[PDB]
RNA sequence: AAGCGGAGAGGUA
């Protein structure tokens, strides 16, 4: 209901959501921009956001 | 080597940096995570040592840690595991 | 013309105007 | 801005207002030129924004009926001979008869030279008819154009778009310090200055008795003596300068209607909005790529294009409840090095050079003594100049000030302003650009005798925009500058059969006139280019085609092909880069939302709208967008932590939650809706702040106040 | 075949300001580069003297008027900016200009101290009537190039001082023309004619000497490579 | 690179300057450093130059119609108050220099700097992500310079002569340096055909096959070429191992060269080569002698004769109407059809009269700007004009803009010159609303995995045959089948397999398929993807902006909407 | 209703591509199928 | 007067026959008064020697081919024009080249007369594989610059002489650029870059030094007019 | 240590 309410016809969608008692799961681009966390695209997906970086053992020992 | 020496930002070239990763979205996180380790090594050097090491390559006079991380990546000195 | 001290500015015009602005 | 814009603000017809149209819901048929506008409304001059077609300018000869309809004069023709009776007609009558064309070949007796003539029929359709049933004729050409448009030479060679652009740009020129008259122009400059009202015109004939820089005293012929006072360096509505200078001597004799003093943009009674500059048309090293302009450094040294801009500041002396605010020179605990100019009353003195941050008038406020705080008027950022005059209004001298205030101070600051990169220049034919580079004199292309050019224009924009009046103006300007003399030893040449007398010879720096729709034909220009007086030596710089041989200022080798050279009329528009540069790192924040303020008067941020967010999401950059939308804009706890991290050199912390989301939740709750933020297992999150560290680290204001010591 | 002649410089005088210098013989390709180097040096870096600021008696700033004078102060500045002066001392020098009563004030009424001369004694400055009086103090210095107005606050001067712009260059117009001999048998040379005209403050012979001095001293840093 | 004013750069980088000032003992506390910075004390400019090194900034201009409206640049200090922009990035921003303004933003954290340096750098984005055309290309002055430089004119100075009987060939040179020395003296022209011995430039394919055969180790192998000096100068800008071109550089040829370099070479040599092309074009544009004057605007030799001849037919039609034979509409259509031929006759007479070296002809023949309708209007006749309701007026405009229109001709000319302006301002709102709806409908399409391993696919015609027996390429095949992945093996005459499953369809695969007598192909398209949420990398195809397969996690539903809705302000009814 | 969905996507792609292609703008067909894919995702229910 | 910032000269050695020089920092606009004049002086002022005329026996009427060798006259002339020769005698000198039998004939066997030296003996001139004899005579003079062919200066004496173009200057290519730099607040100073490639007779440092000695005595003619003229003084080194 | 919200009009790309 967040994105549909922020696109067009706010009052109708808000009354429908209030009557139906809907729930928003916050897995879109617009909702994540609104609430203020990383959008699920590009460098924000779990694959690229959980990289662990450590120096190689050879360089660590040599230096 | 079909090019002349790059200047400033464009060194090292990404055509050689992208052979160490699978996509251009992993290079960003790679270098950004290395830069923070370098910086927080530098800031806590005065007191007791930590479990962070670096730089592993000869730093210049005044180089931003991001450039040091890029030069380390291009020289094949760091290894990363993709989530 | 019609101005007592206007500077002289010669014109290329070929027509004659019967009415003034 | 100048007299022309004032004369054109009146004589303006607006379609909008109470009882009319709407700006957005106008349409596309009310923004069209109707065939009944010939002589009553100008089809060229109109805004080019979203008001196109909804504002217009009244024509030159038109007048308004008592009922409210617009009339035009037509010259009546009877039995094939054009008489001299003038009758005013409205569109109703005009669409009933047959009206001829303005420039028909009358044979000095009233009968047309050619039987076929172009006429306008009842429905507004044009057609070719034999010269037997016509019964009216136009009084003159230029009767269908407005007053701003009738000042463009060679208008019939320019397309509608560029003519519209030039007519609209003629009203933005600023008044310069010298303001010399154009070399080639139309005859409408003289009447556009007297009628605007910017010049002093003698009311009665007489002999001038005394002349000075402030007043002129005229002794009439019946013993009456009249003295005219003059306005010196007065601020206009848009910050420019209005000046008046006498142009008469102490023993000359004047006549009723003669111009006595000049004005802002007036030279000897004629409108003068620009300067004459030497122009070469050629590409040059890419510095004039895409409508940029290259200038010389002589226009800066010799103040060719320089203007005076005046600004005004003001303050109020209020009666606060806890006391009464007063103007004085006892600012709380401030070093006397800053109170050097403020004499004794707390008001700066005349002639002092101010800068950003300095004090103009010193005032104090009662906190509710040991309650005096400092709230004084200070020069805002980006200003300077010399104080010109202070006007003080007091309550104890019968001056009527609003209740609550008791002392008004008005301080005027003026500064001169040179030309620089980013300042906008334009001509009368629609050319417009910004200055890309200012070159030294020693490395500009120069003629055979060593005279450098003053401005270089590109050649790739002239053909595809269809405004070739500028090259013709260039040729005629060079011919008028160097003079000419037709060799009439054996009669008169064939091409000069129609040229009047007194136009076969001209001395250097002559001034010529080319009316808007009947002027110098191309054959006459081609003939005049071939007979031009030489310079001080027996040389001719420009050959018969209008081209010259130029050298190069940097390498010295001559250019391989000749280049077009001439004199062009260039005016300086009122879009200066000194008023368009802005930057901000931390400043005042709003109140309902904690987002940065907007605007340039107060330190304001730049809006980052929807389309920029779409671009950032397309690029895939997820951290840049989050950092732009949380810590740089709204996160109230994140800003100070980021500033401390940057100053100390540590890493940037994590963001929080923007305050606009909480404001939205409050509004939704206040609309009788039950909005909740849940966790992974119910147990709705409180979302009600927490105990943070209130100790203000770094002991520095974040930036809302610049710095007070 | 290699030519043995060496180029020579000759002078021809047309007026007290215009002069022509002939240089020959030159290599086939010289003539434009040498002439343009001389022209670039002449028009940019030659020392001269000029006024830097003025002071009038009853005037605080530039945007005002003086009673009895037909022009305001800014027009007086614009008239004074065309003055031709020639100083010798290595310090600022002060000149005075006083006039009372009706008439016309020109540059001939300025009394210069020992070491300052005015070369333009008939230029119009202002015009006065029965109740007008003019008192001006001028400051002259030496320099090179072009220096804009130095702000008043940067020197600690009084509130009545009016900084002004200054042009130090005494050279007015320079040009050149090459004549090339392209006969057969491979005996080719060029001759250069350089035409200079100054501003009556310096002789056209004494500007070319300064240009040559600057150019030779600047080109001499390549020679020391041995 | 970009150029930033000193004052703006000092206001943007205030905290970094403060920390560096406190670091170098120039200030005691941060308050002292804050005062020093805010009063512009003469000790901050030395540290301000070394604090902006390798710190990118973002440049933006509104409207941001597509992705390339925001780009990252490396700043450098300049003197003035205006931002200096590279000439080649003005096509992407869609910005001329008649009064435009731009906005500057600053990245702070490490991730933001890394993204601005790697993802959004200006020299990493050259191809347009809608069709694949390069955008950083020479245009306007540069194409004119490059067209003048490499043009061959017969009978020029120092031309090659096959002289015989008493003297040698007289005009062969032993190296480009000798040719340059000869041109500097005036013996030789830069546009005259000569024979020159080249050593450091690779020969064309045919010459390499003929002379060396197996491989030409061009670093030291010498060959002889018949060309001009301008073509050698132009070829010295292309990379080392690139064959000699030896052709006149129209706009199309340069576009082909740029896309070939983008296809076969890494991404840094292209951004290095485009700069040298820009430099050469700018240098040779000023000495090409392109100038405008009234004597260069020629006129048709016989326009009065043609106009008088075509007036007679209109007279006959009008008289036939006046005798009652025709009604109004037939008369009007007859008149308009009569007057539509005189325009073409005048156009042809004008075109067959201009010499090929005119400034007005070489501007449009090199693809720089303009069409021939504009120059026919400028030098010939305007033609027919339109009524405000939209219909033609039977009376033409017989005068051009070089001779000057009369009064009512100029009045009726403005009827259609204001409707276009009034429709331009009304088209933008509709374009913007359409783009907003397109973006807000497609926002859950993101490439999620690498292969859904489906077998459904779309069918592509891929050229059509002729009854004669010759395959004819489909007119629109670049944007129908290029940058796609094959779905089934492409066989021929029940034989072997030419292109196997799961292979990108570039030019070589397409031409090898076409030279086998097979038209229909089956491809994998996003319409038939079997993955649950989003799409997959294989089904989508190749990214049009980088020339490779699409990466996992890219927001591919927004670039499509932006590319569809960006060229919407040039769609006339 | 008559020819199944494949013919409707062919129709939409071609008919929308023609309007752009008339005036000379190049847009690959993979950008238009991403939108038409979103117009055919839901079904209507006749009986439950 | 003084400049308060003395220009300096530095060198980069790319190759034994190619160098790059830098001048920095110069006043605004002084990068163009130096560069073009220096380039032209380097190109057409250094003295040197080169081949001016050749004669081949058996080639009198037509110039298309020569019996015995695998090439034509144009190839022989092009290979001869790329010879580096140092001469000391002012008058023209004559050289001979005689080779017999199969094998390649190079610049090693030109057998130079005392006073003339060849600096690249191993340069391919021709190859004989048809049991023929080669006897070519050459005339060598000295001068400066690039001089096109001289059209039969002595017509009545020689019938078989083939004039060739002469490349006297030891320097082959020179290019220059000028960039901007920063001294204190101003960011408008000049920086001159000169890239020079020369032949095997001379070193680039020597050419640059010999182009700075023929310019001091070129601008000394203008200084001789007035000994004291208040120019611009750099000062000591 | 202390404020900054609405309505209307004109312009720039
Ligand atoms: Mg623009
Ligand atoms: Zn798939």
């Amino acid at each position: 209901w967040l994105s549909a309410a922020s696109f067009q016809e706010t009052t109708r969608v808000l009354t429908d959501a209030a009557i139906n008692c809907r729930s928003d799961k916050l897995n879109g681009l617009k909702e994540n921009v609104i609430i203020g966390k990383l959008i699920p695209a590009g460098t924000g997906i779990n694959r690229y956001r959980n990289i662990a970086v450590q120096p190689t053992e050879e360089a660590r020992a040599a230096a | 080597g079909g090019y002349d020496t790059p200047l400033g930002i464009t060194n090292p070239p990404i055509d050689e940096l992208l052979d160490r990763v699978s996509s251009k979205y992993a290079l960003v996180i790679y270098a950004a995570k290395r830069a923070r380790q370098i910086n927080d090594y530098y800031n806590q050097l005065g007191e007791g040592i930590l479990e962070y090491v670096g730089p592993l390559v000869e730093p210049g006079l005044q180089e931003k840690p991001l450039s040091i991380a890029l030069r380390e990546i291009h020289a094949d000195l760091l290894e990363h595991t993709e989530g | 013309n019609s101005v007592p001290g206007a500077p002289n500015r010669v014109s290329f015009a070929k027509l004659r105007e019967p009415l003034e602005v | 801005n100048n007299p022309l814009s004032g004369l054109t603000h009146k004589r303006r017809l607006s379609a909008l207002g109470p009882g009319g149209l709407s700006r957005e819901r106008a349409g596309l048929e009310v923004r069209d030129v109707h065939p009944s506008h010939y002589g009553r409304m100008c089809p060229i001059e109109t805004p080019e924004g979203p008001n196109i077609g909804l504002i217009g300018s009244l024509s030159v000869y038109a007048r308004v009926n008592p009922f409210g309809f617009i009339e035009t004069p037509y010259r009546k023709v009877v039995d094939g001979v054009v008489s001299d009776e003038i009758v005013y007609l409205t569109a109703d009558e005009e669409d009933r008869h047959v009206v001829a064309q303005a420039n028909s070949p009358i044979d000095a007796d009233g009968r047309f030279v050619e039987p076929r003539v172009l006429v306008r029929r009842k429905a507004g359709e044009v057609e070719y008819v034999p010269s037997s049933e016509v019964d009216y004729m136009d009084v003159s050409p230029r009767q269908m154009v407005s007053v701003a448009t009738a000042m463009i030479p060679f208008l019939e060679h320019d397309d509608a778009n560029r003519a519209l652009m030039g007519a609209n740009m003629q009203r933005q020129a600023v008044p310069l310090v010298r303001s010399e008259a154009p070399l080639v122009g139309t005859g409408m400059e003289l009447r556009a200055a007297i009628d605007a009202g910017d010049v002093v015109v003698a009311e009665e004939s007489g002999v001038i008795e005394e002349v000075s820089a402030d007043y002129i005293t005229v002794m009439h012929d019946n013993g009456t003596r009249r003295t005219y006072r003059m306005r010196k360096f007065a601020r206009s509505n848009h910050g420019t300068c209005a000046n008046q200078c006498p142009i008469v001597d102490a023993g000359d004799r004047v006549e009723a209607g003669q111009v006595i003093a000049d004005g802002p943009c007036t030279d000897d009674g004629e409108m003068a909005l620009g300067k004459n500059l030497l122009v070469a048309i050629m590409p040059w090293e890419g510095h004039n790529y895409e409508d940029a302009i290259i200038l010389s450094n002589r226009l800066v040294e010799e103040d060719v294009l320089t203007s005076i801009h005046i600004e005004e500041h003001e303050i109020d002396a209020r009666d606060t409840k806890l006391g009464a605010e007063e103007i004085t020179r006892d600012i709380p605990n401030i070093s006397d090095e800053v109170l050097a100019d403020l004499d004794e009353r707390g008001i700066v003195r005349i002639g002092a050079e101010v800068r950003d941050g300095d004090i103009l008038v010193g005032k104090v406020t009662p906190k509710g003594a040991r309650e005096v705080r400092d709230t004084s008027l200070k020069v805002p950022h980006g200003e300077s100049g010399k104080v010109i005059g202070i006007r003080v209004f007091s309550r104890e001298d019968e001056d009527e000030l609003p209740a609550g205030v008791n002392e008004l101070v008005r301080v005027y600051v003026a500064q001169k302003r040179k030309i620089s990169d980013g300042d906008k220049l334009a001509g009368r034919h629609g050319n417009k650009g910004v200055i890309g580079k200012i070159l030294p004199v020693e490395d500009m292309p120069f003629l055979a005798d060593g005279t450098p050019v003053d401005i270089i224009l590109n050649t790739h924009g002239v053909p595809r925009r269809m405004n070739i009046g500028q090259i013709l103006e260039t040729h005629l300007g060079w011919c008028a500058h160097s003079g000419w003399k037709v060799d009439a030893a054996k009669g008169v040449p064939d091409w000069a059969a129609r040229l009047p007398d007194e136009l076969l010879e001209a001395q250097p720096n002559a001034i010529v006139s080319t009316p808007v729709f009947d002027g110098a034909q191309e054959a006459e220009l081609q003939g005049l280019l071939s007979c031009t007086l030489p310079n001080r030596d027996g040389d001719v710089l420009v050959d018969a085609d209008g081209k010259a041989m130029l050298f190069d200022g940097r390498s010295g080798e001559p250019f391989p092909y000749p280049v077009t050279v001439g004199y062009m009329y260039i005016m300086k528009l009122h879009h200066l880069v000194d008023d368009k540069i802005h930057a901000r790192s931390t400043g005042p924040y709003s109140m309902i939302t904690q987002q940065p303020l907007g605007g340039k008067a107060q330190f304001g941020g730049q809006r980052f709208g929807e389309m920029e967010c779409w671009a950032m999401q397309a690029y895939g950059a997820a951290y840049t967008l989050q950092e732009l939308l949380t810590i740089k804009s709204d996160d109230t706890v994140g800003r100070v932590k980021v500033y401390e991290a940057i100053v100390k050199g540590e890493n940037i912390p994590e963001p929080g939650i923007p305050e606009s989301f909480k404001v939205l939740l409050k509004e939704l709750q206040s609309l009788c809706l039950n909005v909740e933020v849940l966790s992974s297992d119910g147990a709705a999150i409180e979302l009600r702040e927490g105990e943070d560290e209130d100790l203000e680290r770094a002991a520095a204001n974040l930036g809302i106040n610049l710095s007070r010591n | 075949m290699l030519i043995s002649q060496r180029p020579t410089l000759s002078e021809d005088v047309l007026t007290d300001n215009r002069s022509q210098f002939v240089i020959e013989p030159l290599e086939p390709g010289f003539g434009y580069t040498l002439g343009n180097s001389l022209r670039r040096t002449l028009l940019s870096s030659i020392p001269g003297a000029a006024v830097t600021s003025i002071r009038i008696d009853g005037v605080l700033h530039e945007f005002t008027t003086v009673p009895g004078v037909k022009e305001d102060v800014t027009e007086i500045i614009l008239n004074l900016k065309s003055l031709v002066v020639s100083s010798e001392e290595d310090e600022p020098v002060t000149m005075y200009l006083r006039k009372q009563g009706p008439g016309e004030v020109t540059a001939g009424d300025i009394v210069p101290p020992a070491g300052v001369t005015v070369h333009n004694p008939g230029m119009h400055i202002a015009t006065l009537n029965d109740k007008g009086k003019l008192e001006v103090e001028l400051v002259v210095e030496r320099g090179r190039g072009y220096v804009p107005a130095v702000q008043n606050r940067a020197s600690g001067a009084e509130i009545g001082r009016i900084p002004v712009d200054s042009i130090y260059s005494p050279v007015l117009k320079v040009t050149y023309k090459v004549d090339a001999t392209r006969v057969e048998q491979r005996t080719d040379f060029d001759k250069l004619i350089l035409d200079v005209e100054t501003k009556n403050s310096i002789s056209p012979r004494d500007a070319l000497a300064s240009a040559g001095k600057t150019l030779v001293e600047l080109f001499g840093l390549a020679r020391e490579l041995n | 690179q970009c150029g930033l004013p000193k004052l703006m750069a000092l206001e943007l980088f205030k905290p970094f300057v403060m920390k560096r000032l406190v670091d170098l003992n120039h200030a005691q506390n941060i308050k002292s450093a804050k005062r020093m910075v805010e009063r512009q004390r003469p000790q901050v400019w030395d540290v301000l130059e070394e604090v902006i090194a390798e710190h990118p900034v973002l440049l933006n201009r509104a409207p941001t119609l597509h992705r390339l409206g925001i780009q990252a640049f490396e700043p450098m200090l300049v003197e003035g108050k205006a931002i200096q922009l590279h000439p080649l990035v003005c096509e992407a921003f869609n910005a001329d220099f008649d009064g435009d303004q731009m906005a500057v933003h600053l990245p702070l954290s490490a991730e933001a700097q890394a993204e601005a340096r790697i993802l959004m750098l200006s020299s990493n984005n050259i191809l347009s992500p809608a069709s694949g055309r390069p955008l950083a290309m020479p245009r306007l002055d540069m194409v004119t310079g490059l067209y003048y430089l490499t043009t061959e004119v017969p009978g020029d100075t120092g031309e090659y002569q096959p002289a015989s009987g008493d003297h040698p060939e007289t005009g062969v040179y032993s190296s480009p340096a000798e040719a340059i020395m000869a041109a500097d003296r005036g013996v030789l022209s830069v546009r005259a055909k000569i024979k020159v011995r080249l050593t450091q430039l690779r020969p064309p394919v045919e010459i390499e096959a003929e002379l060396f055969g197996h491989s030409g180790w061009q670093p030291g192998d010498a060959w002889m070429a018949e060309t001009t000096l301008g073509r050698v100068m132009f070829n010295e800008l292309l990379p080392l191992g690139y064959p000699f071109v030896n052709k006149q550089m129209h706009k199309k040829v340069q576009a082909a060269i740029i896309n070939d370099l983008a296809e076969r070479y890494p991404m840094i040599v292209v951004a290095q080569t485009v700069d040298k092309l820009k430099d050469a074009g700018f240098y040779w544009a000023t000495r090409s002698g392109v100038t405008v004057s009234m004597a260069d605007v020629l006129v048709p030799p016989r326009k009065k004769e043609i106009l008088d001849h075509y007036e007679e037919r209109a007279d006959k039609v009008e008289k036939q109407f006046q005798r009652g034979a025709l009604n109004h509409d037939e008369r009007n259509e007859a008149l308009v059809e009569i007057w539509k031929e005189a325009t073409d006759e005048v156009g042809q007479a004008l075109r067959e009269h201009y010499p090929d070296d005119n400034p007005i002809i070489t501007i449009v023949d090199s693809g720089a700007t303009g069409n021939f309708t504009q120059t026919r209007t400028l030098a010939g006749m305007k033609g027919l004009v339109t009524n405000p309701k939209g219909e033609f007026i039977p009376r033409p405009v017989k005068s051009s803009f070089r001779e000057g229109l009369t009064v009512l001709e100029y009045f009726i000319n403005t009827h259609g010159a204001r409707k276009g302006l009034a429709d331009t301002a009304l088209r933008t709102a509709d374009s913007g609303y359409l783009t907003r709806r397109l973006v807000d409908v497609s926002q859950d399409v993101i490439v999620r995995e690498h292969d859904c391993q489906t077998e459904r696919g779309i069918v592509v015609e891929l050229a059509e045959r002729a009854p004669d027996g010759t395959l004819i390429r489909d007119p629109y095949i670049e944007t129908s089948a290029y940058a796609r992945t094959l779905g089934t093996d492409a066989v021929d005459e029940a034989g072997n397999v030419i292109v196997e499953r799961g292979q990108d369809l570039g030019d070589p695969e397409i031409d090898a398929l076409l030279a086998a007598g097979i038209t229909q192909v089956k491809v994998r398209s996003v319409l038939t993807c079997a993955t649950s949420t989003g799409v997959c990398a294989t089904c989508y195809g190749r990214s049009m902006a980088t020339g490779k397969l699409v990466d996992i996690g890219e927001a591919v539903g927004i670039v499509a909407a932006q590319s569809i809705g960006e060229p919407g302000t040039q769609l006339t009814m | 209703r008559v020819q199944g969905p494949r013919e409707v996507q062919i129709h939409l792609v071609r008919e929308v591509q023609e309007v752009y292609r008339a005036q000379g703008v190049s847009i690959h067909d993979k950008h238009i199928e991403v939108i038409v894919r979103q117009m055919l995702r839901r079904v209507t229910i006749i009986d439950s």
